[PDB]
């Protein structure tokens, strides 16, 4: 039936099957077959509790499913995750906002200037973000003065847009 | 039955799967085993032998090892190779021709996993392996090698083999929040006339400090009596010398209501404990916490 109809043997084929069996090849080489959305899940979901690291090349390989493989980047601990984002650039500043957030938050300076450059790639309440960055310091009015700056030629872009 | 080609078009792609680099073989290597394993079987062994040694070089000695003995069954040249630290000869020497195949692995995995930051914790647990297999030949091994927090896990468990705990927790307290956590629970436990004689000297006295002497006397003198009058003197001596003391009349509020009950007693606990509240009432926290807000406020601005 082509990839059509074939799914819609597929879908029930994966979940029946995995749910039988003792062997990672036959099953790999299964997914592999199948491969030509969920599938990935499915199969990353296999790979973590029996095949890791290559598990996570395959997510590797839109927002919500960049959302998961930085779930499960986390769960082979911290450090790939900020790293993480930096894929995730290329709503999805949101996305890289609430990972920097963290990122220098708990900050590293290359990760603090990528959080000038992300509150830059496009907002008010990223002004409280970057206002509390400021006043965690026991770092700079004046430096803090040109960001609002920066933020107001923002402003100016953006309301010069038609 | 019939699903032997299944393995073979699933291996012959596997190792077909191009693996350039080091941890990417390995990877690979790990891969193909699985399916050797499920499914020229010494061939494939040296094969693979020769995938793990020639690659990440410092993970390949806990990966290459850790499929050997299941390699081996299906062996003391091939460890001693890849393990080649001091040591470990050392415990080689001790359990190979005395005891073992279980014991002649589990020293070359003892020296590839260290050869280290763990080196107390995995001594540790040379010893409970060695000694369990109460012996003296090895728990003086880890006494000798004491002399030159971690200490006192093997200090409570060749004690356990509290009469010879005290000659070991002496020496360990002699030599950190948890380190004195762990001799000040030693010697509370063991006591209720020594419990009292340890905190004497350990408490003194801190916030933790201060705090633990109070929970001793709750414990060691519990089923004697003077328990009220020796902490109102350990809260005067620690409040003149050393606001924050929110937790002693909550922790004493809390005693007084779980004691087990009459009329008497508990009108006099209300008169003992309304008094403490009227004198520290008037001593100067509300009146304290707006003053500082003050030049907080003012500080600033």
């Amino acid at each position: 039936f082509p990839p059509e109809i074939q799914y819609e043997l597929w879908i029930e084929y994966l979940e029946v099957a995995t749910s039988h069996q003792l062997s990672p090849e036959h099953i790999r080489f299964l997914f592999e077959k199948a491969l030509k959305k969920t599938i990935f899940i499915a199969y990353s979901v296999f790979e973590e509790r029996i095949s890791i690291s290559k598990s996570i090349e395959i997510l590797r390989r839109l927002q919500l499913w960049r959302m998961c493989i930085s779930k499960a980047e986390s769960t082979l601990g911290p450090s790939v995750t900020r790293e993480l984002y930096q894929e995730c650039i290329q709503k999805a500043v949101e996305f890289v906002i609430k990972f920097s957030d963290f990122e220098s938050s708990i900050g590293a300076r290359e990760i603090l200037a990528y959080g000038a450059k992300l509150l830059p790639p496009s907002e008010l309440w990223d002004s409280f973000e970057i206002f509390e960055l400021k006043h965690g310091d026991k770092t700079y009015k004046d430096m803090l003065k040109m960001k609002k700056v920066l933020e107001s030629n923002m402003l100016i872009d953006s309301a010069s847009v038609s | 039955n019939s699903i032997e080609e299944t393995i073979s078009y699933k291996r012959k792609m596997e190792y077909e799967t191009i693996l350039s680099n080091n941890a990417y073989d390995y990877d690979t290597w790990w891969l193909y085993l699985d399916l050797i394993s499920e499914s020229q079987t010494f061939e494939k062994a040296i094969v693979d032998s020769r995938p793990k040694e020639l690659s990440n070089v410092q993970w390949k000695r806990y990966i290459y090892l850790w499929m050997r003995y299941i390699c081996y069954v299906e062996n003391s040249l091939l460890e001693e190779e890849l393990f080649q630290d001091d040591i470990i000869p050392h415990k080689h020497f001790t359990f190979s021709k005395i005891w073992m195949y279980k014991f002649l692995i589990r020293h070359d995995d003892v020296p590839k996993a260290r050869k280290l930051g763990k080196a107390i914790g995995l001594c540790p647990k040379a010893k409970t392996f060695k000694g369990y297999i109460l012996k003296e030949f090895d728990r003086v091994r880890k006494i000798y090698e004491k002399f030159i927090p971690s200490d006192l896990q093997i200090w409570s468990q060749y004690g356990e083999l509290g009469d010879w705990d005290r000659v070991r927790g002496i020496y360990t307290i002699a030599l950190s929040d948890f380190l004195t956590k762990e001799a000040k629970i030693v010697l509370l436990q063991k006591y209720t006339f020594e419990t009292e004689s340890q905190e004497f000297e350990k408490a003194r006295l801190r916030r933790l400090e201060l705090n633990q002497y109070s929970p001793q006397s709750w414990i060691e003198f519990a089923m004697y009596p003077t328990e009220q009058q020796l902490l109102d003197l350990a809260k005067l001596q620690s409040e003149n010398v050393d606001e924050f003391e929110i937790t002693d009349e909550n922790k004493l509020e809390a005693r007084k209501v779980f004691e087990e009950a009459v009329f008497f007693k508990e009108k006099d606990d209300k008169q003992g404990r309304l008094s403490i509240l009227e004198a520290l009432k008037d001593y100067e926290y509300g009146t304290e916490l707006d003053q500082e807000t003050v030049k907080k406020r003012f500080p600033k601005v």
